[PDB]
């Protein structure tokens, strides 16, 4: 998911 | 961890700094609205806030110290809430509007632009009306949008790490009331007046996300991968 | 109003004594499940329990010093969400079970029988065990209950928002939780703690209300149960 | 409005 990267 | 270990004022000063930027719209103010165009500065503003969401969210003491994975579902859950406090703080001086950004600022009315959108206008200036009606102070509406984020996604689910982190943000709220020269009597009473607001914002996300979904069903306008799913996390 | 002048000793024996009683299902317990029959306990019980609901809303203090309209108003927002809080409250002593009734106890396995049921006695669960670690009490529980009648619609009476006399009540029941918990012996800083934690479980309680009724809407919408008009007004108000 | 009704009854 999109956030899962944005948070990394 | 370190969180636990902030004092009242320290976590407010955390908080403060913490806060995201006001962005702005792109909407061009020389030409009318269309249920299209309407949807559509809405839902780009709200993609590009949560990039700066995620941001503050990791700016939120013990936030970090949450898996990826807990991390994930926190947001997921509570990300429309979390937009939501923001307008109604942000409309908080503007009775009868909703400030989505500083050059677009809604009139109540501007909601029938949009089919099913009034109705969620109409209870999130209510919202506005009560925030108003109590002179809710900026430190306490970021101790709020906090729980928001710690809150909402918690019994979906570290547990007891999350309550503890909670604890420390209404030791903080309780200690502005007293700053402020509340009595113990008043102190609890405003308490319990700003957290049950949360359960109204709840709500709103609640029927804003109904809403949202069939917009896009509707396909009214196309919405952002990330918005899309953030929005398919709910269902 | 004399909701006002009561002493927290009075509000808490005001709440008890109005408490509705636990009925029971109609559960034929040597036949088989179906989603609709199912659906049929669940909602006859409901129907059942909603006529002892209004009747416990005009004992709690101050709620017949509202208007009539309001009285609707606040029971229409809220029914679902205090059918749900009585539920959580009844299945504390067994987990992993929701006690709807003496004769209806049901696990999440039973919940799949009904589509789309599961993913909300999950929620319900969860809760259950949150005030089972939290070691509600029931004169806690009853302060909460109705927080919730006044609370929840009290924010859509509009179109600019109205109550002062609703959010004094609500002053009072915060009075009442405050002194049960300093009776029981929390510290100062436990007593605002727990208030919190008490209060947010009511953003959970929502959650699940707004959830239920789209999945109420969503059986009655597939002809899967009839419902009686009361419900179908009910929830018709969402 | 059978709420209405039975608020009254
Ligand atoms: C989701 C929503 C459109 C966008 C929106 C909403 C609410 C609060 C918002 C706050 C923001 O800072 C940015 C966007 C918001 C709307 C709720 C329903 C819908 C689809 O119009
Ligand atoms: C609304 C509901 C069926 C009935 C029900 C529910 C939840 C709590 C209840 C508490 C009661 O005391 C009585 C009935 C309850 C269900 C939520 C979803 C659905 C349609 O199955």
């Amino acid at each position: 998911k999109i956030l899962h990267r944005l948070l990394q | 961890s370190l969180a636990l270990s902030l004092t009242a004022d320290q976590m407010v000063s955390a908080l403060l700094d913490a806060e995201p930027p006001i962005l702005y719209s792109e909407y061009d103010p020389t030409r009318p609205f269309s249920e299209a165009s309407m949807m559509g500065l809405l839902t780009n503003l709200a993609d590009r806030e949560l990039v700066h969401m995620i941001n503050w969210a990791k700016r939120v003491p013990g936030f970090v110290d949450l898996t990826l994975h807990d991390q994930v579902h926190l947001l997921e859950c509570a990300w429309l809430e979390i937009l939501m406090i923001g307008l109604v703080w942000r409309s908080m001086e503007h009775p009868g509007k909703l400030l989505f950004a500083p050059n677009l600022l809604l009139d109540r009315n501007q909601g029938k632009c949009v089919e099913g959108m009034v109705e969620i206008f109409d209870m999130l200036l209510a919202t506005s009306s009560r925030f108003r009606m109590m002179n809710l102070q900026g430190e306490e509406f970021v101790c709020l949008k906090s729980i928001i984020l710690l809150n909402s996604g918690v019994y979906t689910f570290e547990k007891d790490h999350i309550h503890r982190v909670l604890d420390k943000i209404t030791d903080t709220l309780i200690h502005l009331m007293a700053k402020a020269g509340l009595t113990l009597q008043q102190q609890h009473q405003r308490l319990a007046q700003l957290l049950l607001i949360l359960s109204h914002i709840r709500h709103m996300s609640n029927k804003g996300m109904e809403h949202l979904y069939s917009m896009k069903c509707k396909n009214v306008v196309p919405l952002s991968d990330l918005l899309l799913e953030m929005l398919d996390a709910h269902r």
